């Protein structure tokens, strides 16, 4: 896995590869590792896919219930505190290395949350197996108050670096750009644009396939029964 | 049972006027000399001092427990403190409780005090909860680097017991890695607890 | 009357009528007398014999080596309080290794009775305890009440016909501090005799060095004169 | 340890050694490995000494409680069942109980092998202990149904003696008990030192 | 939990709640349990709409293969008693491997009723139970009557429910010390008929033979015995 | 009058807590105890109208230790008085366990007023018919908690019978201008002036927390002021 | 009032007094202590001849040495005797000795007054049964009386049940400290017969002896009850 | 982490016709270090019996406190001091109550029963009870047991009557056996506490032993 | 079970929670009135500080409490209930800060207090806490001032201006009849103290009123020292 969220001038760009491996085998080639938390907060997670999915769903439910009861926009530090407390109370057994990326009244905030509950506000973060290959790009191409497009390209290139250099990472680069609908208006609605398959590396696609599929296995049917679908 | 932030050796010995306890004022983090001027003894009552060799975190937790219980019994008794025997019995029962809960206080705790009847009471409770009352108790390397230097002068004059404890702690400073700094002396007498000036007990360094 | 519903209900006058009913239940117990000298403490009482051929129900109990209590009221509640006090003495002789002070036992039993009177669904103990102890605190006598309070006394009488015993104790109050063990026991028996309606009177005597002991029947004959 | 109990036409003969030994040292040679449970029921002690003694006196308490609660006394099957259920509730606590519940009830003689593990095996011939294999060899080789009381008691005594000889864990004195309809009878405690025949040169 | 001490003493010394539970019993259907040297017989009268309901809801229950059980009173309190009694029979088998003594199980049912008389927030069982059966440990058929008060007494022939006094008088008059099994059947059937103006279509008769299970009398044999008694 | 006076949590149609008012009546029945903050310390004086001459001289305390720096004068229902004393000791011990430092009379009073209020706020409790005056020189605090749970810091507090006149007399002195040793005669004169003639034998249980006591609670020594009167 | 653990303005637990009344509504029972043994004679109320008398046993053997006879509510007495049996077997298990008569009496009494109401989850009402606990302890027969209040008293002679007061009045001038067990049985059966409303018979009476010579509490069989009723003056 | 200190020290009990002589070394010591040269391990439980515990001293103190608590409870609830046989059963049950967290102490309950006869009961840490004429516990149990076997021959011939050894002879046997153990067992040493329970009550003697 | 509708918090035959209304009257029993005014630039809460006896240390006779640094609470009601509510609002705030990681907003604190007052008005074994609570502060997420009132019923609302206590009806009437979108914090403070003074019908001194004026500058809660209170009172006595 390669997940990387950075903070650009107008918002946050989160990114994730789409490769879930069931050991040394690529179980999923379109895996969704960017989890919607709230309209302003997205978490891209690594570690155990079940743990990441469930904890992101649970915290998204908590913050949706929060925004409903209280009418308040969930805060990125609030989401990060909830995530860190939950991961600490499970003593790292919920292997969800998360990167929270959102925009609240404090501006664009990217937090890391380790599976053991250790969080940290950082401008750019990379987690997962390819986290190092990604963070190199993030280390070299992130600067204060970069525009949306440069941060998008940097985070996509960091996810691509994780994809190519790391075996646990691969397939496509899904991005999610949290940004204010009116960047000049700091009080404008925080919207998100999810770029599914933002990068689709052509050198990483299936380049060959038998047009006449050769098969010498013959199916012998012991018994057939047809039953209505209602 | 694990010792990290450890208090060094303690040598307590009864002399004519009371109990003389010596120990360095240094807490060692593993082997590092981390903290200085940290007394290993805590005056829990006007005539009851409590020291401990071993983990000093477990001795601060034990002192919290002791002070809370003494405060309970003092509020009950309108100012009257627990006796040295009662305080040591509570420490024995709480350290055995901790050992029985499998979370032992990894500190050998010396209770030195004058009971209201005037009899010197010096007792020790090891991390496991085994307690014993004795006229002289060494804990840590003060137990090991002792010999007959205390036993021969125990219950003797203050000068003789002080010299014996000084010999033992010269041995400790020479041959204990965790022995760092001045050796504080505390006299628990029926007239109160007096912290004598800490003394640098130098090993004989003409050996080289 | 209408506010005599629970031990948790205050009457418009500030009185807990169920607490007062329990106090009367104590006042309906057999005459109990307690005395306190500078060296010894004594509790005595005419034990109750429900039937002619039934023995006199024990009234004096030994809580600890130097602590005893004379119950007045529901003897079952008295036994429950004796169990509680013995547990407290055993947890003070476990935590501290010495004998608890009868003052601390009075505090604990008062606290328990008050918790009985402060929470609904509980009744005040229908028994009053004359506790005598001896220790570093000296000899001390405490009359614990159902309401949840203990009154320290040099002498005291409770139960039925206890006004005559109280009058005797008031007359001889200044004698008690210097009275010896034998003289304090004699004063106890002669304060009970004024309440007579011996083989009924049981007397527990304790001293600073003397452990609490219960004398009954002919054993007390030597203390009559 | 070595305890044996067998049902012959005349009753139940229960013979037990008296050795308690841990490792090499013989902690005792006068250990009583037969604990009475009912007037006509006993329970043998093998394996852990404390466990067997506590649980057999607890079973005696439960049998007395049942007999006083209900006029009918607790049977040997019911008693062994109580014991085995209690011991099985402590599975995984490293209890060590080997115990033959030998009694005469309304349905006749009954021996139930009870173990810490919860096994409750009815049978007419059991032996529990380190030397129980030797007692089993002597029993199964010399056991008859029509043995007199003396013959059956001597069979149990000699089986325990051979177990004590061939096992370091068995020794002391053979406590022999004869259980009949009438009730438990304690035959005698025979020192295995006296049972050994020193005129033999083979053992 | 709720503890309102439903059952309390009255100034005259009576547990009025036990009186009311007895009233509930006395409004229940009549039950008549009689015994012989080798067979027990229970006859419960049944009030029902023969044309509109199934008469298969029986007051006679089988706590175990050797414990037969009938009741008079609230059918739900009786169902709870029978369920607990069956559980106790199986638990006695678990704990002892021996069939629960009829005295033992009757004591258990009476102790259930008694605990309801003693437990705060618990309404005394408005049911009087006839626990009958056979003990191999005693070689005697037993018929215990457990009351709502929690008192159980063995009887040679006992009746509960409505008309219990008339049926008791009939039992006392027509009881033989050494009845045969068919004589016990005749006594129970006649005692129930003394208050019932209907034949097999109303009565329900079960029985337990020595070392046997509970067998419900047929509607043919029952009618034959009814006619023979008359 | 109306039925709103039985349940402590019940509010009278005028908003009155009748059970709390009756607890306050219980306080007002008791002999007055007072406290005054002085230059050198705080002096708590409790009038003990000895019901019997047999009561131990100097026994039956009304001023209690709560902490090595906090004393507690008590007025009202003596069972409730000592219950609150022990609950204050437990609250101080729990405060030390949770926070390490020794509790202060303001927050000790808040924590004990929490129990006072719970008594008449949740059902199943009786309001404490006791007013507790916590004094601490080391905290320069004299906080009196009332039966309702209302607690106020006082320059000079007093509760019990003739408490209004006692407060009016305490008002005549600027207590902080003087020390405890010269405050003792003034408070003693106040109570003696208000002492009722009906009570022949009585005592003035004075305690002080001062520099002379090193801030520790201590009964005023008999030589300084013989507490016992006739 | 209206709650079980309430004290009357006279200082009495109302439920306790009402349980005493319930005991006064129970079958009579006379316990006569003599140096040879303690003898219970109990009225077995038989509403019918079909009632198995052995099953309405008002006498219960708590242990080999100690027994108990009830008066009042037979079910509450069953709870009390069950507790006493468990206590006696626990005492034998814990101290390898028969439980003292006073000890088991005190245990059941402590159980007696533990009733409560109004607190979250205990018995809800006092035991409506008074027990005459008797047994052999250290080669001596001890007779104790427990009533619903939880108070127990050692007794040389005692009566519980409907005829309790009349039985005690009859025992006034009939009971002596040196009677033989023969005389104790005769006195117990005579007092019971006097305080019951039916002619005494072996089937409507239950007799039991805590016998010092045997050191055991046995319950008399029909033959022994006949052997006693035959000797009576009537 | 092992919650026991495995303290050494020997206790030798000898039951007589009318006495019980338990001699235990005072020394408290484990791992070549003597925590306390004097640390009494025989305690007068009541006027009927004494308990001698050898092993972990924390467990000795805890078990002796529990036994004193239970004997006080028995005196309060059963109105007489617990007998030596009752104390023995209580010791067995108390030790077994911790069957899964055993007191690592070997117990000798020596007392005088209602018959006036001496009663010694030997124990293992998990609560095995055994009515014994003699027993040895602690570090020098293996050393001391042959001494008692030779003195009495009970192990050599189990079924023969236990020899009528006088009170003073049994005290001398315990002293000599404790001295031999002290000579051989390093943990045994310092002072011998020789307690004797007789009809006259609990008597105690302190004899020096080799400190080394 | 009939008859509990007036003594317990269950609905009456006419559908009213009589105990809740009686808790409102118990709030009236506080003998003190609070007026809070909220403006775009500040929120000022003035509550009369009536010390009945001057033997009492006035610093302890307070109806204004620090729930958090940013959130204050002017609580009018039974003093015991007021202390319970300060401890329960502080507990709410601490639990919220421990879970969510940030200081509790005034709106969420008002919701939690309303939930507690609903558990009081529903659980018949819990007395309705007789405290009319004026929670106020500067919410960071909106960087705007929040002013909520939670009545003993739990009926919680956000207010431009609110009032509690004996003159609650008259104070609210005066507030609504004179509310303005003030342009300065000191005009909000002047209006607050003027409305409180007018409804209480007595001239105020700093000794006789606790005023907390949370501005955009001083967002953190603090009761104004007597100097600023006297200055505002003089400004209110100008006209
Ligand atoms: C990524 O860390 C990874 C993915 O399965 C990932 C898990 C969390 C989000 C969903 C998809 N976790 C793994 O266990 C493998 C090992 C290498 O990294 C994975 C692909």
């Amino acid at each position: 896995t390669t997940i990387a969220a950075a903070i650009f001038d107008g918002g946050v760009v989160l990114g994730a590869d789409t490769r879930a491996t069931a050991g040394p085998i690529v179980a999923v080639k379109d895996e969704m590792k960017l989890h919607y938390i709230s309209d302003n907060i997205w978490v891209c997670g690594a570690g155990i896919a079940a743990d990441n999915d469930n904890i992101n769903a649970v915290i998204s439910a908590k913050l949706r219930l929060f925004q409903m009861n209280t009418g308040l926009q969930p805060r990125v530090d609030q989401c990060t505190n909830i995530l860190a407390s939950r991961l600490f109370q499970y003593m790292g057994y919920i292997q969800a290395a998360l990167i929270v990326g959102g925009i609240d009244f404090q501006g664009p905030q990217v937090y890391q949350v380790a599976p053991h509950g250790s969080f940290s506000k950082q401008p750019f973060i990379a987690q997962g197996s390819g986290s190092l290959a990604a963070i190199s790009v993030l280390e070299n191409r992130w600067h204060n108050k970069m525009n949306e497009h440069d941060c998008m390209e940097m985070v996509a290139d960091a996810i691509y670096a994780g994809i190519t250099n790391d075996l646990g990472s691969g397939s496509h680069v899904n991005l999610c750009v949290i940004k204010r609908e009116n960047p000049e208006d700091k009080q404008s609605k925080v919207i998100y644009t999810f770029y599914k398959d933002y990068r689709v590396p052509h050198e990483n696609d299936r380049n060959f396939r038998l047009e006449p599929q050769i098969n010498n296995i013959d199916v012998e049917v012991i018994k057939t029964t047809e039953r209505p679908l209602t | 049972m694990q010792v990290i932030t450890a208090s060094g050796a303690i040598v307590a010995a009864k002399y004519d006027g009371g109990i003389l306890l010596a120990s360095d004022l240094s807490i060692t983090y593993g082997s590092m000399f981390r903290h200085n001027n940290v007394s290993h003894f805590v005056e829990v009552a006007p005539n009851i001092i409590i020291g401990a060799s071993g983990e000093f975190a477990d001795f601060q937790t034990l002192i919290e427990v002791i002070k809370s219980v003494i405060l309970q019994q003092q509020c009950k008794h309108n100012g009257e403190y627990l006796t040295a025997s009662e305080v040591h019995n509570y420490i024995k029962r709480y350290m055995y409780q901790c050992r029985s809960n499998m979370k032992p206080l990894s500190c050998k705790v010396i209770v030195a005090g004058i009971n209201p009847d005037g009899s010197k009471f010096l007792a020790c409770t090891d991390p496991y909860g085994a307690s014993w009352e004795s006229d002289h108790i060494g804990t840590g390397f003060g137990k090991y680097l002792q010999g007959l230097q205390i036993a021969d002068v125990v219950n003797g004059s203050f000068d003789d017991v002080k010299k014996g404890i000084t010999e033992v702690f010269r041995a400790v400073n020479a041959r204990n890695t965790t022995a760092n700094g001045k050796i504080e002396f505390i006299t628990v007498t029926p007239q109160g607890i007096n912290h004598l000036a800490p003394e640098q007990i130098d090993p004989n360094w003409e050996v080289v | 009357s209408k506010y005599d519903e629970n031990a948790t209900t205050f009457s418009p006058e500030g009185r807990i009528l169920q607490v007062e009913n329990a106090m009367k239940a104590v006042q309906q117990g057999m005459p109990t007398v307690g005395l306190k000298s500078k060296t010894h403490a004594v509790i005595a009482g005419v034990m109750h014999s429900p039937s002619e051929f039934s023995s006199h129900q024990p009234k004096i109990f030994k809580i600890d080596q130097h602590i005893g209590v004379a119950i007045s009221g529901l003897t079952a509640d008295g036994r429950g309080l004796c169990k509680f006090l013995r547990n407290e003495c055993l947890h003070h002789t476990f935590c501290f290794g010495t004998e608890i002070r009868v003052a601390d036992l009075a505090d604990t039993v008062a606290l328990q009775s008050q918790k009985k009177t402060s929470k609904v669904g509980k009744r005040p103990y229908g028994v009053g305890l004359l506790m005598i102890g001896a220790g570093v605190d000296g000899p001390r006598l405490f009359e614990t009440c159902p309401s949840g309070q203990h009154w320290e006394y040099n002498a005291q009488a409770i139960g039925r016909r206890a006004q005559a015993a109280k009058t005797y104790l008031e007359t001889n109050l200044n004698e008690f501090p210097d009275c010896t063990r034998d003289q304090l026991i004699r004063h106890a028996l002669r304060a009970l005799n004024d309440c007579k309606s011996l083989e009924a009177i049981a007397l527990g005597v304790v001293g600073i060095d003397e452990p609490f002991t219960i004398l009954e029947g002919p054993e007390l004959q030597k203390y009559i004169d | 340890t070595t305890t044996l109990s067998f049902i012959y036409n005349g009753g139940i003969v229960v013979a037990v050694d008296s050795r308690a030994t841990g490792g090499q040292f013989i902690f005792s040679q006068t250990v009583m490995k037969i604990l009475p449970l009912a007037p006509n029921m006993i329970g043998t002690m093998a394996g852990g000494a404390a466990d067997c003694q506590y649980w057999l006196r607890n079973l005696s308490r439960l049998i007395q409680l049942h007999k006083f609660r209900y006029q009918q006394p607790l049977t040997v099957a019911a008693a062994s069942k109580i014991l085995v259920n209690e011991l099985y509730r402590y599975k995984g606590y490293n209890l060590s109980i080997g115990s033959m519940i030998c009694g005469y009830d309304n349905t006749g003689p009954h021996i139930f092998y009870i173990d810490n593990h919860g096994s409750r095996i009815a049978g007419k011939r059991f032996s529990v202990g380190s030397g129980s294999t030797h007692a089993y060899g002597v029993l199964d080789t010399c056991y008859r149904e029509d043995m007199t009381k003396e013959e059956a008691c001597e069979l149990g005594r000699r089986a325990i003696y051979h177990a004590t000889y061939r096992d370091s864990g068995s020794g002391g004195r053979v406590s022999v008990v004869h259980i009949t309809q009438n009730g438990v009878e304690w035959i005698d405690k025979t020192d295995v030192f006296d049972m050994h025949d020193f005129s033999k040169t083979t053992f | 939990d709720y503890t309102r001490s439903i059952t309390r003493f009255s100034p005259d010394g009576r547990l009025f709640q036990i009186d009311h539970a007895h009233a509930a019993v006395q409004r229940g259907t009549t039950v008549v349990a009689t015994r012989s040297k080798d067979m027990i017989v229970i006859a419960v009268e049944k009030t029902a709409v023969a044309k509109l309901q199934d008469p298969h809801f029986s007051k006679i229950c089988s706590l175990d293969k050797h414990v037969m059980c009938a009741f008079a009173g609230l059918h739900a309190d009786a169902r709870r008693l029978i369920q607990s009694g069956q559980r106790q029979c199986q638990s006695h088998r678990l704990t002892y491997e021996d069939p629960i003594s009829i005295e033992n199980i009757a004591r258990y049912i009476a102790t259930l009723q008694l605990k309801n008389t003693q437990s705060g927030g618990a309404r005394p069982y408005g049911v009087s139970t006839l626990i009958c059966g056979f003990d191999d440990m005693t070689s005697q058929p037993h018929i215990y009557e457990t009351l709502p008060s929690g008192t159980y007494a063995e009887w040679k022939a006992r009746t509960i429910g409505r008309h219990d006094q008339t049926v008791m008088e009939y039992l006392e008059k027509h009881y033989k010390d050494d009845m045969t099994d068919e004589e016990a059947q005749k006594l129970a059937i006649g005692a129930l008929l003394e208050v019932v103006e209907n034949g097999s279509k109303n009565l329900e008769v079960a029985y337990m033979k020595r070392g046997g299970t509970m067998e419900i009398m047929a509607e043919e044999v029952l009618d034959a015995l009814i006619e023979s008694t008359k | 009058g109306s039925g709103y006076d039985f349940n402590p949590i019940t509010f009278s149609p005028d908003g009155r807590q009748f059970q709390v008012e009756y607890a306050t009546k219980a306080v007002e029945k008791d002999s007055l105890a007072l406290g005054v903050k002085c230059k050198d310390g705080i002096l708590l004086a409790a009038e003990k109208n000895l019901t019997s001459t047999l009561l131990t001289p100097g026994g039956n305390p009304r001023i209690f230790w709560i902490n090595d720096s906090i004393a507690c004068a008590t007025i009202g229902h003596r069972p409730d008085c000592y219950s609150i004393v022990e609950q204050s000791r437990n609250r101080a011990e729990t405060f030390t366990s949770n926070f390490g430092i020794k509790i202060t009379v303001p927050q000790l009073a808040s924590e004990v007023s929490q129990q006072f209020h719970l008594a008449h706020y949740y059902q199943a409790y009786r309001p404490f018919g006791c007013t507790v005056i916590f004094a601490s020189y080391k905290d320069d605090a004299l906080y009196a908690i009332e039966p309702s749970g209302a607690f106020y810091g006082y320059f000079a507090s007093c509760f019990g019978k003739n408490s209004n006149l006692a407060r009016a007399e305490l008002q005549k002195t600027e207590w902080k201008n003087i020390t405890v040793r010269e405050a003792v005669p003034e408070v003693a004169r106040i109570i003696k002036s208000l002492h009722e003639s009906q009570f022949k034998k009585w005592e003035i249980e004075m305690f002080w927390l001062c520099e002379e006591t090193n801030g520790r609670p201590q009964k005023v020594p008999e030589d300084v002021f013989q507490s016992r009167f006739v | 009032d209206r709650n079980v653990n309430t004290f009357s303005p006279d200082g009495r637990l109302l439920q306790v007094e009402y349980a005493i009344e319930a005991v006064k509504l129970g079958s009579s029972a006379v316990a006569i202590l003599c140096p040879e043994g303690v003898i219970f004679a109990v009225e077995k109320r038989l509403s019918s001849q079909l009632l198995i008398a052995s099953s309405v046993e008002k006498v219960y053997a708590i242990d080999d040495h100690v027994g108990v006879v009830m008066a009042g509510l037979a079910a509450d007495g069953r709870t009390m005797v069950e507790h006493m049996r468990v206590e006696a077997q626990n005492h034998r298990f814990s101290f390898d000795e028969p439980i003292g008569i006073k000890a088991v009496t005190q245990s059941v009494c402590d159980l007696a007054l533990a009733f409560g109401e109004g607190r979250r989850k205990q018995m809800s009402r006092p035991f409506g049964t008074a027990l005459l606990v008797a047994g052999i302890e250290n080669g001596k027969c001890h007779l104790f009386h427990t009533d619903p209040s939880g108070t127990y008293t050692e007794c040389r002679a005692r009566a519980i049940g409907g005829g309790s007061e009349g039985a005690e009045a009859l025992l006034r001038d009939l009971y002596k400290d040196g009677m033989t067990l023969h005389e104790a049985e005769d006195l117990a059966l005579s007092t019971l017969r006097q305080v019951i409303q039916e002619k005494l018979n072996e089937n409507n009476v239950e007799v039991a002896c805590a016998r010092v010579s045997t050191g055991k509490f046995e319950i008399y069989t029909s033959e022994q009850r006949q052997e006693i009723v035959a000797r009576l003056p009537p | 982490w092992s919650p026991y200190e495995m303290h050494g020290g020997t206790a030798i009990g000898i039951c007589g016709d009318d006495y019980v002589v338990i001699g235990a070394d005072t020394r408290l010591s484990v791992d070549y270090s003597i925590d306390s040269r004097h640390k009494a391990r025989i305690f007068k439980m009541n006027s009927n019996c004494m308990i001698s515990a050898t092993g972990f001293d924390g467990d000795i103190d805890a078990f002796i406190t529990r036994m004193r608590s239970i004997l006080l409870n028995y005196e309060n609830q059963h109105f007489h001091e617990m007998s030596v046989e009752s104390v023995a059963r209580c010791v067995s049950n108390t030790l077994y109550s911790k069957r899964f967290f055993p007191y690592y102490i070997n117990i000798l309950v020596g007392g005088i029963n209602s018959e006036g006869k001496g009663k010694l009961y030997g124990y293992d840490p998990v609560g095995t009870i055994e009515d014994l004429h003699y027993d040895s516990n602690g570090s020098g149990s293996s050393l001391a047991a042959p001494l008692l076997d030779s003195a009495f021959g009970t192990i050599h011939h189990n079924t023969r009557p236990f020899p009528a050894v006088s009170l003073q002879d049994a005290k001398n046997i315990v002293r000599d056996a404790i001295c031999s153990v002290t000579e051989r067992d390093i943990y045994t040493g310092d002072a011998l506490q020789l307690c004797v329970f007789t009809k006259d009550g609990f008597a105690q003697e302190e004899f020096p032993l080799p400190r080394h | 079970s009939s008859g509990a509708d007036r003594y317990l918090t269950v609905f009456s035959a006419e559908g009213r929670l009589w105990q809740v209304e009686y808790s409102f009257k118990a709030v009236k029993q506080a003998e003190v009135t609070a007026v809070a005014v909220k403006s775009k630039n500040a929120v000022c809460v003035a509550v009369q500080k009536k010390v009945s006896d001057k033997l009492i240390d006035p610093s302890t006779v307070t109806h204004m409490y620090r729930i958090t640094d940013n959130v204050g609470a002017c609580l009018v009601g039974l003093p015991s209930d007021v202390n319970f509510i300060v401890m329960l609002l502080r507990s709410f705030a601490n639990n919220f800060e421990y879970k969510q990681g940030f200081s509790i907003p005034v709106s969420i604190l008002a919701q939690m207090l309303s939930e507690r007052h609903q558990l009081e008005s529903q659980l018949v074994y819990v007395r309705p806490s007789a405290v009319s609570a004026i929670l106020f502060g500067l919410d960071g997420p909106s960087d705007s001032f929040a002013l909520y009132k939670i009545e003993p019923s739990g009926y919680s609302n956000g207010f431009r201006a609110v009032a509690c206590g004996v003159k609650e009806i008259e104070a609210m009437s005066a507030l609504e009849k004179k509310m303005e979108d003030f342009e300065t914090p000191e005009a909000t403070a002047e209006f607050t103290l003027s409305t409180l003074q007018t409804v209480c019908g007595v001239d105020f001194e700093a000794q006789d009123v606790e005023v907390s004026l949370l501005t955009r500058d001083n967002s953190k809660f603090s009761k104004l020292p007597n100097d600023k209170v006297n200055e505002i009172l003089h400004a209110v006595a100008e006209k």
